[PDB]
């Protein structure tokens, strides 16, 4: 009954640290749905500049509109903060106690998400080769990042349930 | 917010059981005390004869 | 007749854990009207 | 923009419904809640006599 | 069971207020009869 | 599905084998009494005799 | 007028949720309050016996 | 979560104060509209002048 | 777990060692008869014979 009662007590606590492993997913992929935003207008911006109709005066407006989004990308990315850790400004990882023993962790990855780490350093549309391009790649850059998120919420999720069913039955 | 809440909030269906509980372990505390202060008596029967 | 343990009480609040999600996901898509409202959803969906 | 839609967007329909048998699910649990907690209260007439 | 916070509200506020916008500007554009009122829409286009 | 891209190829697999690795952690980690029964094909013996 | 109305004027989804969690809380508060008045009760019962 | 309220109430704030700043340049730029009217018409006035 | 934070973990480790300390002093202070029985390795001979 002694084993018992702390396999109870460290699985409900368990439970709890994956609960935090959960909202630290969900505030990132909030955050990277804002820069997926910002960068579809990006690339919405830079097909209407890609013309011969524009002026000079309309590609400088242009490229400050874009610079301007890109800046609110960057900062997107550096001011995001959750329980003191800027999870968009390095890369890292977190481990998440989901078992009652030690060594019990999930992995969580966090990725650098910014203009650096993009190739969107200097874009510009005025007085850069293949803009659409890079543009996409960033794209995909980071929804496989989101993929990543989701994938480990699921996770999380599916030990909370196996967490709360051993727990009532022990 | 949600995650402040995943933190700090409580979930009411386990309180209440809790709370349930808790009142039926103190009524029948309650009875055993008056039932252990009741053994005693015994004693005034021997004395009596 | 246990007073220590009330082991059908943790089965049903276990089913209700269990059934929060559903309701949860379908306001939440009757809110937003999109299926993919995050990327444990599908999120190949999303991507495409 | 058709496939679009076909493929991220939601049928009202069946959320509709789901949502419906969410609630009563939910409020079905809650009585049945109700009723577990109450089951052991029988402990207490068997303490009284 | 939380009733401090009403976490499926909270979205479905946040989805109302994305809604907000495009009304807005459905019903500027219809009344004005220009698409672009504003700076903010393209202005690159109003320059020109 | 033939629609699909390498790109949600490599999302489904990364979600297939986090699944994966999520089902041989609980099949490792369930353990009970200091026993992991779902670790190795094995036998318990209930004594249900005087 | 736009600019004062951003300022100066509520939104009626947050007031409306604000007031229904707040009336929910009362009812609550009020439902744990009468259960804690009727708690001493078990000190009626040590005395009788 | 005493730090998670101290940022719920900031970021609140934060965006009450970013409306400020949509108003104003709602209003710059009403006011530049109108400049910008009168000095189309002195132009055509000119046109005619000259 | 790594949500926590340095001070976290400081409140934590504050708790914890105030719990081992309660656990130290129930240990030595328990005494029973001017005895302190778990405060040293020792024995005890109960006369049980005649």
């Amino acid at each position: 009954a002694n084993r018992f009662t702390s396999n109870i007590k460290g699985l409900t606590q368990a439970a709890r640290n994956a609960n935090d492993g959960i909202s630290v997913a969900q505030t990132t992929e909030g955050a990277l749905s804002e820069i997926n935003n910002n960068l579809q207008r990006v690339r919405e911006l830079t097909v209407q500049a890609t013309t011969g109709t524009n002026s000079e005066s309309d590609l400088s407006s242009i490229q400050d509109e874009i610079k301007s989004r890109l800046d609110e990308i960057d900062r997107v990315s550096g001011q995001t903060q959750f329980n003191g850790v800027n999870v968009l400004a390095k890369n890292g990882s977190m481990k998440i106690q989901v078992g009652a023993n030690d060594n019990q962790t999930i992995t969580i990855d966090l990725k650098q998400i910014d203009a650096k780490t993009l190739g969107l350093d200097g874009f510009s549309v005025k007085n850069t080769t293949d803009p659409l391009k890079a543009l996409d790649d960033a794209i995909a850059s980071v929804d496989k990042f989101r993929s990543s998120l989701g994938a480990v919420q699921n996770r999380l999720d599916s030990a909370v349930t196996n967490l709360n069913n051993t727990t009532t039955n022990l | 917010s949600e995650a402040q809440s995943r933190i700090q909030d409580a979930d009411y269906a386990t309180e209440v059981s809790n709370m349930s509980k808790a009142q039926i372990i103190q009524q029948a505390g309650n009875s055993v005390l008056a039932k252990a202060n009741q053994v005693p008596q015994q004693v005034l029967s021997l004395l009596q004869g | 007749q246990v007073i220590n343990t009330n082991s059908l009480s943790l089965i049903t609040q276990n089913n209700i854990n269990k059934n929060q999600s559903a309701l949860s996901s379908s306001i939440e898509r009757l809110s937003s009207g999109l299926r993919i409202n995050s990327a444990k959803d599908d999120a190949a969906g999303q991507a495409i």
